[PDB]
C-alpha cells in the first residue's frame, strides 16, 4: 500500500490572461477564436464539423442570394436568360437546406448561376454591395460541399459566419497561462456586463479588415467601414477603462488587402492619399492611421500585427508574439 | 450610470465611463 502522492502534484494555479476581442463586424474576431481553439485546444471534433453543416450551407445560399439581389439593384443581366427561372428556383428552394440536406436540384441551380457570366461580372463588383469573404470559398468548391457525405473541414468551419449578438467567453491555456478571451461581437449589453466584461483586461486585440478600404458607401452608414473601424478603435484606445492596457491592432485580410491593391486604389477610402498603390506603402498608411488614434502617454503604445485570420500558422506566429508582448508587460 | 441592467450600447457605456 503505497500512499497516494500530492493532489496537486507540485503545479499551482495558472496565472490568468483576460483578452477583450474588438472590431467591427466582419474584422475576423470569430475567427481568431475559432483559430485559438485550433491551435492551443483540440480543434473541432467530427460532431462538432458536423453541426457547422447547415451553417455552411445556409452561408452559401445567402451569398448567391446577396450576389443576385445585387444583380438587380445594379442593373446586370444574366449571360444566358434562363438563368432567371434558376434564380427564381434558388429562392423557392432556400430553404431547403436548414435540415443540413442540399438537395441535387439546389446544387445544380447554386452551380448554373455560379458560372454564369453575368453573376460573375456581379461578383467582380462585390465592393459596391459589401459580399462577405467567404462567398467564393464555398460557391467555388460547390461540388465538394454539395455532396451527400459531405463533413465540413477544419478550414470549412473556419470561414463559417454565425450570429455573434453578445459577448463570448471561450478559455484556452498557452505557456501555462490561462486565457480568458470575450468576443464583443455586439453593439449591445447590460450595463453591469459591460463592467464585468471590462474589468482587470490584461489585453485588448482589436481586428480591422484591411480589405474593407474599398467598399462602397451604404444608406445605413454615414462614413465609410474603415473610417467607422478608426473611429471604434479611437473610443476604445483613450477610454478611462483602458489607461494602461496592452492594445495589439490585426490589421486582418491582408490576402485581400494584397489581391485588392493591384486595381482598387486607396484613394477610394482616404481621397487625401498621395502615396503609391502598393501593398507595402498603402498598409503602412493604414497603420498609421490607426496608431496616429492612440493619444495616451507615450509608453503606451500599440502593437500592430498583420494578419490573415484564416491562416492558422499565421495566427499560430502572431499569437506566439502577442503573448511574448504580455508576458513582457506582466 | 443608470441601473446595471439597462441594456446599453458600446458606444454609451465609453461615454459615461468617461
Ligand atoms: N481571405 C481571408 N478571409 C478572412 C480573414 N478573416 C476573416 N475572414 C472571413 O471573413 C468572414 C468574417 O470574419 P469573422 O471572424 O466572422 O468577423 P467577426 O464578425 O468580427 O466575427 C468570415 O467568413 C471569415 O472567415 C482573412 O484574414 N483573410
Amino acid at each position: 500500500l503505497v500512499p497516494r502522492g500530492s493532489h496537486m502534484d507540485g503545479e499551482k494555479a495558472a496565472k490568468e490572461v483576460k483578452l477583450l476581442l474588438l472590431g467591427a463586424g466582419e474584422s475576423g474576431k470569430s475567427t481568431i477564436v475559432k483559430q485559438m481553439k485550433i491551435i492551443h485546444e483540440d480543434g473541432y471534433s467530427e460532431d462538432e464539423c458536423k453541426q457547422y453543416k447547415v451553417v455552411v450551407y445556409s452561408n452559401t445560399i445567402q451569398s448567391i442570394i446577396a450576389i443576385i439581389r445585387a444583380m438587380g439593384r445594379l442593373k446586370i443581366d444574366f449571360g444566358e436568360a434562363a438563368r432567371a427561372d434558376d434564380a427564381r428556383q434558388l429562392f423557392v428552394l432556400a430553404g431547403s437546406a436548414e435540415e443540413g440536406v442540399m438537395t441535387s436540384e439546389l446544387a445544380g441551380v447554386i452551380k448554373r448561376l455560379w458560372r454564369d457570366g453575368g453573376v460573375q461580372a456581379c461578383f467582380s463588383r462585390s465592393r459596391e454591395y459589401q459580399l462577405n469573404d467567404s462567398a467564393s470559398y464555398y460557391l467555388n468548391d460547390l461540388d465538394r460541399i454539395s455532396q451527400t457525405n459531405y463533413i465540413p473541414t477544419q478550414q470549412d468551419v473556419l470561414r463559417t459566419r454565425v450570429k455573434t449578438t453578445g459577448i463570448v467567453e471561450t478559455h484556452f491555456t498557452f505557456k501555462e497561462l490561462y486565457f480568458k478571451m470575450f468576443d464583443v461581437g455586439g453593439q449591445r449589453s447590460e450595463r453591469k456586463k459591460w463592467i464585468h466584461c471590462f474589468e482587470g483586461v490584461t489585453a485588448i486585440i482589436f481586428c480591422v479588415a484591411l480589405s474593407d478600404y474599398d467598399l462602397v458607401l451604404a444608406e445605413d452608414e454615414e462614413m465609410n467601414r474603415m473610417h467607422e473601424s478608426m473611429k471604434l478603435f479611437d473610443s476604445i484606445c483613450n477610454n478611462k477603462w483602458f489607461t494602461d492596457t496592452s492594445i495589439i491592432l490585426f490589421l486582418n485580410k491582408k490576402d485581400l488587402f494584397e489581391e485588392k491593391i493591384k486595381r482598387s486604389p486607396l484613394t477610394i477610402c482616404y481621397p487625401e492619399y498621395t502615396g503609391s498603390n502598393t501593398y507595402e506603402e498603402a498598409a503602412a498608411y493604414i497603420q498609421c492611421q490607426f496608431e496616429d488614434l492612440n493619444r495616451r502617454k507615450d509608453t503606451k503604445e500599440v502593437y500592430t500585427h498583420f494578419t490573415c485570420a484564416t491562416d492558422t500558422k499565421n495566427v499560430q506566429f502572431v499569437f506566439d508574439a502577442v503573448t511574448d508582448v504580455i508576458i513582457k508587460n506582466n | 450610470g443608470s441601473p446595471g441592467s439597462e441594456v446599453v450600447t458600446l458606444q454609451q457605456f465609453l461615454e459615461e465611463s468617461n
